[PDB]
């Protein structure tokens, strides 16, 4: 009862984080294509971390936020939801401009 | 929003004749013509067919939370709580307005 | 004798993010055709239950913008003054609304 | 606030420099609470405050108290009005009365209690956890605790808010300050006794500090410190005096 | 409805992404309570804190390589070794 | 012969996800980062793009990138079986 | 379980305040999430059937 009372005050409350720490976004890349370019609006950048990145199979990959997936045809490792990444290789290289 | 569209066949039992002579299948739903009891029932002269109107409708002014996401579910059901699957198009607009204070 | 303004995300204020909060009876707007991903690979999505995001931002993407959100404020209960506009083409007889069928002896 | 005694004092204090040397987030959170300060709702806590008072006085048992508490603050909150804040500030002061009262009773009793109950006002009186040097900080209360405890001439008593320490040697009697004391042992308690901290917080101690603490290791284990600590080997240095 | 997004209550502080920190934000009875029951039954890692950046006088903004290469001034190889002199530069500020 | 050979220089990384951290001298000083917080890039905000060009694979791929946010929550529990929590991220704000 | 969906997510709330506490965002990764924290905390070559 102590602590109940004493986790009630505002001042100490639980607070969490996700330990991934990441915004997740999936830019498609068709087969032969050798290059990509990813573009957002403005955004305040208000304590940016950096940036992680993969490129992951299509087809070994489902629909974020989906009920059901019906082009999901393949039921390996998702090297999106668990860490299987394979292909950190096949990156030439990147550039980042803010502006 | 379905609405009765009446209208007034002014001979309907004639115009009846007239389609199901040209039906192709002339005796389609005249089976028994000889039969005065099972014979094709005449059709009335008065009646109605359902009117799908567009239902514009506005719901007033009720609480809202103070924290609206972007991803908002807009539900329409029955009066047995089931999804219609006969609306191709459903508008809604939310126009919040200050009702008090929540302080002090 | 001085001009001190009026609070710009004061108590009738509807801040959304970094940008101006705007003041008291703004409008949002619900659409079931916006261009997104949500209802799309959605199971059981139709006209009837449908998600769309409210931020019709023209920069941000409908998917993207959809995981923002609506700050009315919290100084005051607000109430949304609710306007719905549905079409409708339902048939007379329909094995949804339990009327095509009947039982006979 | 910090930002008000940086503003409000020389070129360089040492608040003015302490937001200086704070990350750029932190130091602008620092200065937008203290621009505008945020608002806090004393009720949550006044609740808890009169909860507890009944639960110590025995009105409620503590097993209880969560339950209780979170009652009354529903029948607050549905009536949360000027008029019922103002009868929880009163059940509040009601609360610190009944605390003073009953303190005024061990001030009756023996007085190797009253100056026991004196001792743990004034350790609910300053801060009760620091960031560095918590195991020091709580093994000098305690030893402090068991010294004036053991000594039975030692009289503590407050003078507008100093806890001073009265120790009466029959021909004489040396009085020492506990609040000035503690203040001056901050940032001492994490001390890390080696060549260069010496020179350092030798000269940071007070006669009155030194004093205290020589009083204090008459009664010093080896296990009430950090083993490692300059308070530790300081008093493991005085103890020894003490004995020769 | 909390008596804390009520007010002006700075954001990265509110959620403790650059707030005081964990030693110094709880009420000073619930580290002593987490502390005392530590090893049984942890609270520590409920309560967040986040480690900051100096972002000052840690760091160059001006334009610094961060990684050069000197090629060799003379080579004068011969038939037992290979002899390479450089030329490494350092410059005024910089550090190797 | 010797110059019918080549060379085939090549390296496999798995299970890796590719890190830059947002600090000014690519090195970790706290988690919230050294530019993270810098006022040029926290008030004025920028529309950052992104260029890649990657080896040509055989079957199309998605890019899994991952900023680095602050989605951070602190679960505010006032009183029995009152429960709110409230969300925020801090470079992609979703909260407030 | 159905992690990262705003579409079929979870619900966890209170009875007094129903507001629903629990948001998952299409835009987050709470199954990689966790296989990172899980690596980090300790090797991964341990096999924990429960």
């Amino acid at each position: 009862n102590q602590l109940e009372l004493m986790l009630r005050n505002a001042t100490n409350d639980q607070t969490f984080v996700d330990y991934l720490g990441a915004k997740n976004a999936l830019y498609s890349v068709p087969a032969g294509s050798t290059a990509l370019t990813i573009n957002i609006p403005a955004r305040t950048w208000e304590g940016m971390r950096g940036w992680s990145f993969t490129r992951i199979k299509a087809a070994e990959t489902p629909q974020l936020g989906a009920q059901y997936d019906v082009n999901f045809k393949y039921s390996g490792s998702i090297a999106y939801s668990d860490g299987g990444f394979y292909l950190s290789h096949t990156f030439r290289n990147m550039s980042i401009l803010f502006d | 929003p379905t609405y009765n569209k009446i209208y007034y066949q002014a001979a309907s039992t004639y115009v009846q004749r007239l389609e199901n002579s040209c039906q192709s299948a002339t005796a389609a739903f005249n089976r028994f013509p000889e039969n005065e009891i099972l014979k094709q029932a005449p059709p009335m002269n008065v009646s109605s067919v359902c009117d799908n109107q567009p239902a514009v409708v506005q719901q007033g002014v009720l609480p809202v939370k103070s924290s609206l996401p972007g991803l908002q579910r807009v539900l329409i059901t029955d009066d047995q709580r089931r999804p219609i699957p006969y609306v191709y198009k459903s508008i809604a607009t939310v126009q919040p307005t200050v009702l008090s204070s929540a302080t002090l | 004798l001085q001009r001190v303004m009026a609070p710009t995300g004061g108590r009738n204020s509807i801040k959304y993010r970094d940008y101006t909060p705007c003041r008291n009876t703004t409008k949002l707007f619900y659409v079931d055709n916006k261009a997104s991903d949500i209802d799309t690979y959605n199971k059981d999505a139709n006209h009837s239950n449908f998600r769309t995001t409210v931020i019709h931002n023209q920069d941000l993407d409908a998917d993207t913008a959809a995981t923002e959100s609506i700050q009315l404020d919290n100084r005051s209960c607000w109430g949304g003054d609710l306007k719905t506009a549905v079409r409708t083409n339902c048939p007379n007889v329909s094995s949804f609304f339990q009327s095509n069928s009947v039982r006979v002896r | 606030t910090e930002v008000a005694d940086a503003l409000s004092s020389h070129a360089n204090s040492k608040d003015a420099r302490s937001l200086r040397y704070e990350p750029y987030a932190n130091r602008l959170i620092k200065l937008q609470t203290a621009m505008v300060p945020p608002k806090v709702d004393g009720t949550s806590e006044r609740v808890a405050e009169v909860v507890k008072g009944l639960a110590e006085q025995g009105a409620i048992y503590p097993d209880q108290m969560g339950a209780i508490h979170s009652d009354l603050l529903n029948r607050v909150y549905t009536w949360n009005s000027m008029g019922v804040q103002e009868s929880i500030q009163a059940l509040v002061n009601d609360v610190i009365h009944g605390q003073n009262k009953v303190l005024q009773d061990e001030l009756a009793r023996t007085r190797e209690i009253a100056n026991a109950s004196m001792l743990t006002r004034f350790f609910d009186s300053l801060y009760k956890t620091v960031d560095r040097g918590q195991r020091n900080f709580e093994g000098f209360k305690k030893l402090l605790r068991l010294f004036v405890n053991n000594v039975p001439n030692a009289e503590v008593y407050s003078s507008g808010g100093s806890f001073s320490l009265q120790i009466n040697m029959g021909g004489q009697s040396q009085n020492i300050n506990l609040t000035n004391a503690f203040d001056n042992l901050k940032d001492i308690w994490g001390a890390r006794w080696d060549a260069v901290n010496n020179p350092r917080i030798g000269a940071l101690l007070t006669p009155n500090t030194r004093a205290l603490l020589f009083f204090v290791s008459t009664f010093y284990d080896y296990g009430s410190m950090e083993p490692g600590s300059y308070l530790d080997n300081l008093m493991r240095l005085y103890k020894e005096a003490i004995r020769a | 409805l909390t008596p804390d997004l009520t007010t002006a209550t700075p954001r990265l502080q509110y959620f403790h992404i650059a707030g005081p920190g964990t030693r110094e934000y709880l009420s000073e009875d619930l580290q002593q309570f987490i502390s005392a029951t530590g090893s049984y039954f942890d609270l520590k890692n409920k309560f967040r804190q986040t480690v900051v950046a100096p972002t000052r006088n840690v760091t160059t903004e001006k334009a610094q390589r961060l990684q050069i290469r000197f090629y060799p001034i003379q080579t004068d190889d011969t038939s037992t070794g290979y002899r390479v002199r450089y030329n490494i530069n350092v410059g005024d500020g910089w550090v190797l | 012969q010797p110059g019918q050979v080549l060379s085939y220089k090549k390296f496999l990384c798995d299970n890796y996800l590719w890190t830059i951290p947002f600090s000014s001298d690519f090195m970790y000083m706290g988690e919230l980062t050294d530019l993270g917080q810098n006022p040029m890039y926290t008030n004025n905000s920028h529309s950052m793009v992104i260029n890649f060009e990657l080896d040509p694979m055989d079957d199309p791929t998605y890019v899994y990138m991952l900023y680095g946010v602050f989605d951070t929550v602190r679960v505010n529990q006032p009183e029995r079986n009152v429960l709110a929590m409230a969300y925020f991220r801090t470079p992609f704000a979703t909260g407030n | 379980l159905y992690h990262d969906s705003g579409v079929c997510s979870g619900t966890l709330n209170s009875e007094r305040s129903g507001m629903n506490v629990v948001v998952e965002l299409p835009d987050r990764n709470t199954e990689l999430s966790y296989q990172y924290m899980l690596a980090d905390m300790m090797s991964r070559h341990h096999y924990f059937a429960l």
